[PDB]
């Protein structure tokens, strides 16, 4: 079996389902910026640029 | 012509004060010896303003302007009162009745309402 490092060797030879794990990882990461941005939203204080 | 209840039910008339044609630029002569009232005054708001709080007291405020969330539900009407006609011949109106408060709901940038009784009572 696998080692628990290599379980994503799996896609070398996959041409579709590394393009699958490619589109998650793209909607992780898109998924963070809208939400950290809504985080931020909810805590950001916008009454004083200057201080 | 003349418009009826039905003519004007929603459509936002009712909370606006009458107006008169640009050729009304006459003059209404003040007998020193004749009482007068004012029968009907009209108060329609068109912009509400709030003073904002700054943190230091050394910075001048200013108004910054606001959104009406209470809807056409502002204006003061039917206000009645005395005119007098004063020895130094000015004019003072005291006002004795009519619908001469609103409540008034506004929000500032950010969100923050503000609610003032919108008035011009006494
Ligand atoms: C970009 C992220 C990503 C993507 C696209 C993949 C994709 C894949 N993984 Mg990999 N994996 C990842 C991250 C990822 N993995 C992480 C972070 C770990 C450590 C947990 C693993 C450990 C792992 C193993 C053991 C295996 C795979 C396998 C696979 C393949 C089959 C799917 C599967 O079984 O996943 C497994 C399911 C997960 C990894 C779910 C991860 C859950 C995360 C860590 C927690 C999320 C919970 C919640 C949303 C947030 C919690 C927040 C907290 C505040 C409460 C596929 C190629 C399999 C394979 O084909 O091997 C040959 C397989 O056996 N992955
Ligand atoms: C684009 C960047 C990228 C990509 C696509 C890959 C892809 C791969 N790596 Mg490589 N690698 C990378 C960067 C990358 N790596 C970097 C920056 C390092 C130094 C840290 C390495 C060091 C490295 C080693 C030593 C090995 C690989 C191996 C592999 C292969 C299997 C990985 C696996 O199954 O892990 C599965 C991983 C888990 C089940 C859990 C990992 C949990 C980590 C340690 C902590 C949590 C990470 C967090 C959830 C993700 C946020 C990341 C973000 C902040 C960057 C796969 C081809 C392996 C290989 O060659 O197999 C033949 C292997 O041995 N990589
Ligand atoms: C000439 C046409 C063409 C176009 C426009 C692209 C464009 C892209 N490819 Mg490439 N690719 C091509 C030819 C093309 N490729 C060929 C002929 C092969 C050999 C089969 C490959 C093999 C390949 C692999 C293995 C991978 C890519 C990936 C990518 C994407 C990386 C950027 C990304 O995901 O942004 C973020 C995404 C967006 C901002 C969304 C953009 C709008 C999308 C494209 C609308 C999709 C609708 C459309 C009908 C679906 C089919 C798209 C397809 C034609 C590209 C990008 C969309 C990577 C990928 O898909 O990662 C997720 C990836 O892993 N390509
Ligand atoms: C250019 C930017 C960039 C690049 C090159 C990568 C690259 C990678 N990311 Mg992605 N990521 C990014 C931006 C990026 N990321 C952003 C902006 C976000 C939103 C926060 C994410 C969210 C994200 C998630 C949720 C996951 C990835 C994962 C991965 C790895 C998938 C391939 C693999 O199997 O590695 C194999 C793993 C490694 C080679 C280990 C890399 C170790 C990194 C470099 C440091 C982590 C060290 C330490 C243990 C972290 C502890 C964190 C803990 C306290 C929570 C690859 C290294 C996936 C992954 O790691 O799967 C196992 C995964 O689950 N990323
Ligand atoms: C239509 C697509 C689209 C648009 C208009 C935006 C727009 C935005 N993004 Mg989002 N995003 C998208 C898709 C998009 N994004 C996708 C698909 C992902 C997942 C990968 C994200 C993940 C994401 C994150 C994690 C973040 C944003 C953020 C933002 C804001 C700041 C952008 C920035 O600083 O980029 C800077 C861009 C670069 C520095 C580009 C680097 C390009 C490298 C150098 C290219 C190197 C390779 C190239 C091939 C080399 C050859 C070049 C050739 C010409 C010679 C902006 C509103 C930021 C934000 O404010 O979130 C709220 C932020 O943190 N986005
Ligand atoms: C899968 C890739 C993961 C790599 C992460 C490495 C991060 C450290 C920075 C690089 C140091 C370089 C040393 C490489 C040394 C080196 O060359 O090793 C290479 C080795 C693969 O080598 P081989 O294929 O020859 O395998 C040898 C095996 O047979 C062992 O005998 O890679 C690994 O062992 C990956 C696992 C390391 C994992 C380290 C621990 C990670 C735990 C993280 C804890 C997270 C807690 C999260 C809380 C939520
Ligand atoms: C499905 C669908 C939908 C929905 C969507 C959604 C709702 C999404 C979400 C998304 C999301 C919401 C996402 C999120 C993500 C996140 C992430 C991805 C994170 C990550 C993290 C990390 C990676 C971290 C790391 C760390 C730590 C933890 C500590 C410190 C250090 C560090 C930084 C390393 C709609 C309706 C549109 C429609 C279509 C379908
Ligand atoms: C994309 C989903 C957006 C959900 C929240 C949208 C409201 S917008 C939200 O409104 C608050 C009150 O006016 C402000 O304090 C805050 O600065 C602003 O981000």
């Amino acid at each position: 079996g696998l080692p628990w490092y290599r379980v994503h060797t799996v896609l070398i030879n996959d041409p579709g389902r590394l393009i699958a794990a490619h589109l998650m990882h793209t909607a992780l990461v898109a998924g963070w910026a809208g939400s950290m941005a809504l985080y931020e939203l909810a805590t950001f204080d916008p009454s004083d640029p200057v201080l | 012509q003349t418009l009826t209840y039905d003519d004007i039910v929603g459509t936002g008339l009712a909370n606006k004060c009458p107006t008169l044609d640009d050729t009304a630029r006459g003059a209404y002569p003040i007998d020193s010896s004749q009482t007068y009232r004012i029968a009907r005054l009209c108060l329609q708001p068109t912009t509400f303003l709030v003073k904002e709080e700054p943190k230091n007291k050394r910075q001048e405020a200013e108004f910054v302007p606001t959104k009406l969330v209470t809807r056409e539900t502002t204006s003061l009407d039917q206000i009645q009162g005395e005119l007098k006609v004063n020895s130094d011949g000015s004019l003072t109106f005291v006002e004795e009745d009519g619908i001469d408060f609103q409540p008034v709901t506004v929000q500032m940038a950010g969100g923050e309402r503000i609610p003032l009784l919108f008035t011009v009572k006494n």
